[PDB]
RNA sequence: GCCGUUUAGGCGACGGAAGUUUGAGGCAAUAACAGGUCUGUGAUGCCCUUAGAUGUUCUGGGCCGCACGCGCGCUACACUGAUGUAUUCAACGAGUAUAUAGCCUUGGCCGACAGGCCCGGGUAAUCUUGGGAAAUUUCAUCGUGAUGGGGAUAGAUCAUUGCAAUUGUUGGUCUUCAACGAGGAAUGCCUAGUAAGCGCGAGUCAUCAGCUCGCGUUGACUACGUCCCUGCC
């Protein structure tokens, strides 16, 4: 327990349930434990190197949108910290487990290309989960008194439970449905 | 604890403590144009803090403590920032020179900062002592 | 169209002093949405409840102020 | 009763030139402070002849000039100047409300556009 | 925080203008034409009016002092470079034009140029731009 | 007096006062470093003047 | 000897300037004069960027011309006589030698 | 190590500063196009004009004109923000005829600003400049309201450049406070220190940068394929 996120949250007790989505969320291995969701890492030179990037950092990078927020990663890390504290307040559990549960219960597993229904790979699954989570939080925050950190916390908490009150889960459902209608 | 100099304390707390120190000392005479002026022309409102004069005095006192030879133009550049030009791109702008000069002269009329022959302003031994003895009171 | 109030009425002050300390998370946004009050009033009410000692503070920051209940 | 900063027209006529600069706006003030060139004074020296040699209480004979960048003085409230606009001299009887303005501001150098075919 | 007051007025009829009582007094005074944020700030400071209050929180006397300052910024020592009518054409007096007098001064200043056939007055009369901007592609 | 109305406009500044030192054209003039050549003339004599293209 | 001599060398080429500098510092070290140098100043990069087209047609393509000025400073302690006796060898073209006597 | 005809090569891995011929440029074949340029050239054939000139110069005006259409852009529509404090990190480059002084300006004084005055430094790793850049950071205010978002338009006024500022050169001060709440059909650029954000320098230049050519700061998402479209072979 030497490395803790923000020196306030433990990594050892994080259980990544899905065996499929296990090598594409970098939380369990000790090599993927970091103090800060900020690395300035070169996780884009190769095709499958962003999978070995810490998952909190992958969540943080999707907050640097839109263009008005591009490159502002310290503010994104601040949002992540203030979101992880609200998560611990409203769930009394480890915020990293809530985050991995939300990313697991948000990635669509089947999609319709071309309209044949195709199955999503684990990497695109986690990418879509993160994209939907941060997109829903950002759209909740836009033109709203609620802070982006509070909207992110609410979205993550509702996605961890599996409730259809989270924009990501509603959208996952639509996506997979259109791949059931067009099977 | 004590034995902490200025380069040991958080600047945000040191400036707040030294502005209170200066306001308590009662050796600062404020101009008539304290509640009117803006710190710079790119500013669109006067400072919202009533004790902004003492806060800026503490800020410049600390800056003269850490560096020697700062002139009025240098302090105009230090407290200058971004100007928004309406429909035109923003650029850098400089601060007001009257405010900097008046506060520095008020700080010369306390023996905190003198003026060096080499140009600008230096910190006096009494000013160094004052800032260092206030830095020890700053809670860590 | 928000109709957030800027000054409490005595009934809303009573509800702020009784029901709000029972909230788990207490931030200006939640109080503004629930009590139908302005964000300035929310921040100032949070400061007053921190003065009467009816809440704790989990994290304070310029953008986000996070408070919780002591009980 | 034309005033120009609370003064009266007669007092303005009699007022010293160094004060009259201080009643004028900043652009005329800088113009006078940098010193007027020989063509500007010469035009007023011709306008005062036109005003004096005027037969009687009729308008002074038109004095044409190319001087568009000239500050209108209170001395010239009786003058009838024709300013060249590039193509012709437009006659203007200078009025006291015109004090401080340029002569160019009273001789249009283009034609007001009235649009026709969309083309 | 501060709970309320039985005297709290939601709409205050001020200088033939309606001021929202649910607004901070400084930005509430910017409802009257001729008063901007900076002149309202100066008026609030010179009238000794709390800037952390709301317009409805103030009493009758406080707005009376605000109007003493607004109708005579000079007696209250507001410098002359701070006025929207500096060195009036006819009068030559510095003054702060507020309310419908701003529109009146606009109309009179335009009529002055529309009688002397000045270029800018004719531009105003033609409904075109008066500050020397290109009119081919913008302003449509 | 024709000599006081011939070339009587001031040439203290303006584009119509500086000319190419190789051709006398007043357009596209590079005043940097005191070159005083036009763009086209500098592009032609640059090798002689000593400007080498590396990037 | 007595006085302090600063020889400034400038050039547009590195090899000629460096071999001239080597000749100077070799001559200085043969006559047993102490030499501080060569000291290489930051290289000046004179840059001109202009549209290659002699007109205004085509892709607006830009050629970037550069002139690189290399400055070398040699600091001896000696008398003027030995200095002009040293800086009298064949200085290669393009190299601007400049001798200045200090205290 | 595996794949590959076990070749030529590819993928992965250790090590390594670097493994994507390391990144980015410069240069860049044959053959063309009635491509642009006679308004760069004291490069030019021919034709026209040549003293009441299509020469030259001076004055003034125009190139800016405004029912409208199109292209490149800048500023936004906000709280992942605006405003006011506090705070502290670049790089590329540029700079004088010293005449009282010319360019870059330090320091002192006056001035709310704008600016002015007075001593000086620097032809420059020496002085401007350790380039005291912003975004960012911190605290506070605002509180979802076209609102403290936005700043178009407009009035008054003061300064500076200039021989001259009106058809506002520009910079200030107070005031005025429009559309715009994310943009239809379309369509552009982009695969890593990249896009995007942020500012700086240079060229133009007496003054004027919403433009270009460079610079650094902050710094992602997505893909590691295909011929579906577009084009080329
Ligand atoms: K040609
Ligand atoms: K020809
Ligand atoms: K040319
Ligand atoms: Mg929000
Ligand atoms: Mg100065
Ligand atoms: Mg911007
Ligand atoms: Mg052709
Ligand atoms: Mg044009
Ligand atoms: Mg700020
Ligand atoms: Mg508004
Ligand atoms: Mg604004
Ligand atoms: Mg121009
Ligand atoms: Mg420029
Ligand atoms: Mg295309
Ligand atoms: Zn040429």
């Amino acid at each position: 327990g030497d490395v803790k996120l923000f020196n306030r949250w433990t990594f050892e007790d994080v259980q990544v349930s899905d065996i499929s989505l296990n090598d594409y969320l970098a939380v369990t291995s000790m090599k993927h434990y970091t103090f800060l969701p900020h690395s300035a890492g070169r996780y884009s030179a190769k095709r499958f190197r962003k999978a070995q990037c810490p998952i909190i950092e992958r969540l943080t990078n999707s907050l640097m949108m839109h263009g008005r927020n591009n490159g502002k990663k310290i503010m994104a890390v601040r949002i992540i910290k203030h979101t992880m504290e609200i998560i611990h307040l409203l769930t009394d559990a480890n915020p990293i487990q809530i985050i991995v549960d939300a990313i697991i219960n948000s990635g669509p597993r089947e999609d319709a290309t071309r309209r044949q229904a195709v199955d999503i790979s684990p990497l695109r699954r986690v990418n879509q989960a993160i994209y939907l989570l941060t997109t829903g939080a950002r759209e909740s925050a836009f033109r709203n008194v609620k802070t982006i950190a509070e909207c992110l916390a609410d979205e993550l908490i509702n996605a961890a439970k599996g409730s259809s009150n989270s924009y990501a889960i509603k959208k996952k459902d639509e996506i997979e449905r259109v791949a059931k209608a067009n099977r | 604890s004590t034995a902490r100099t200025v380069k040991d304390v958080n600047p945000h707390e040191f400036v707040k403590a030294y502005s209170a120190h200066l306001k308590r000392s009662g050796k600062m005479e404020l101009p008539e144009w304290v509640d009117i002026v803006k710190t710079a022309r790119f500013k669109e409102l006067p400072p919202s803090d009533a004790d902004w004069y003492y806060i800026r005095a503490a800020s410049m006192a600390r800056k003269i403590y850490l560096r020697q030879g700062i002139g009025i133009g240098g302090f105009q550049k230090i407290y200058g920032g971004r100007q928004r030009n309406g429909s035109r791109p923003p650029h850098f702008c400089k601060s007001s020179g009257a405010v900097s000069r008046n506060i520095l002269q008020e700080l010369q009329k306390m023996g905190i900062i003198d003026v060096d022959p080499k140009g600008g302003r230096l910190i006096t031994s009494q000013g160094r002592r004052d800032l260092d003895q206030v830095a020890g009171t700053v809670p860590a | 169209k928000v109709n957030n109030a800027v000054l409490f009425d005595q009934a809303t002050y009573d509800k702020l002093l009784t029901e709000v300390p029972k909230y788990k998370q207490i931030t200006p946004s939640v109080l503004s949405e629930r009590l139908r009050i302005n964000g300035s009033l929310a921040r100032r009410a949070i400061k007053d409840l921190m003065e009467r000692g009816l809440i704790r503070m989990v994290s304070i920051h310029s953008s986000q102020q996070i408070f919780t209940r002591a009980t | 009763k034309f005033s120009y900063r609370g003064v009266d027209l007669d007092a303005l006529l009699d007022m010293s030139t160094e004060d009259l600069v201080q009643l004028f706006p900043a652009r005329p003030r800088r113009r006078f402070s940098r010193g007027l060139k020989r063509k500007p004074m010469a035009l007023v020296k011709k306008l005062r002849k036109a005003k004096s040699e005027a037969p009687a209480g009729e308008k002074p004979e038109q004095v044409r000039t190319h001087l568009r960048n000239m500050i209108i003085m209170p001395e010239m409230i009786g003058s009838v100047v024709g300013i060249y606009n590039g193509k012709c001299f437009n006659q203007v009887e200078i009025k006291p409300e015109m004090i401080g303005h340029y002569l160019a501001e009273f001789s249009l150098s283009y034609k007001p556009v009235k649009h026709g075919r969309p083309g | 925080s501060l709970i309320a007051g039985e005297e709290f007025q939601h709409i205050l009829r001020v200088l033939n203008t309606n001021v929202d009582g649910k607004q901070k007094i400084m930005f509430a005074l910017t409802s009257i034409k001729g008063v901007g944020r900076r002149f309202s700030n100066i008026v609030c400071k010179k009238a000794d009016i709390d800037m952390n209050k709301r317009a409805g929180e103030l009493s009758a006397e406080e707005m009376d002092r605000l109007m003493a300052v607004v109708h005579n910024p000079r007696q209250f020592k507001v410098p002359d470079w701070f006025l929207n009518r500096k060195k009036d054409y006819k009068d030559g007096r510095f003054s702060q034009v507020v309310s419908n007098a701003v529109d009146m001064k606009l109309r009179d200043d335009l009529e002055r140029l529309k009688k002397i056939r000045n270029h800018r007055g004719l531009r105003h009369y033609w409904g075109v731009r008066v500050r020397g901007q290109h009119t081919k592609t913008t302003g449509r | 007096g024709h000599s006081n109305v011939w070339n009587s406009h001031p040439k203290n500044y303006g584009a119509g006062s500086r000319v190419c030192r190789v051709c006398g054209n007043s357009h596209g003039l590079i005043r940097k470093y005191g070159l005083m050549c036009c763009r086209q003339c500098f592009r032609s004599d640059a090798k002689d003047i000593g400007f080498i293209k590396y990037r | 000897v007595q006085h302090r001599i600063r020889i400034t060398l400038s050039s547009k080429s590195v090899k000629n300037l460096e071999k001239v500098c080597s000749d100077l510092v070799k001559g200085a070290k043969e006559k047993q004069l102490k030499v501080k140098g060569p000291v290489r100043m930051p290289t000046k990069v004179l840059n001109i960027t202009t549209r290659k087209s002699p007109c205004g047609e085509g892709t607006n393509t830009w050629d970037r011309f550069e002139m690189r000025v290399h400055k070398r400073v040699i600091d001896l302690v000696s008398s003027p006589d030995v200095v002009k006796q040293i800086t009298s060898i064949t200085i290669e073209p393009g190299v601007e030698v400049e001798v200045t006597i200090s205290d």
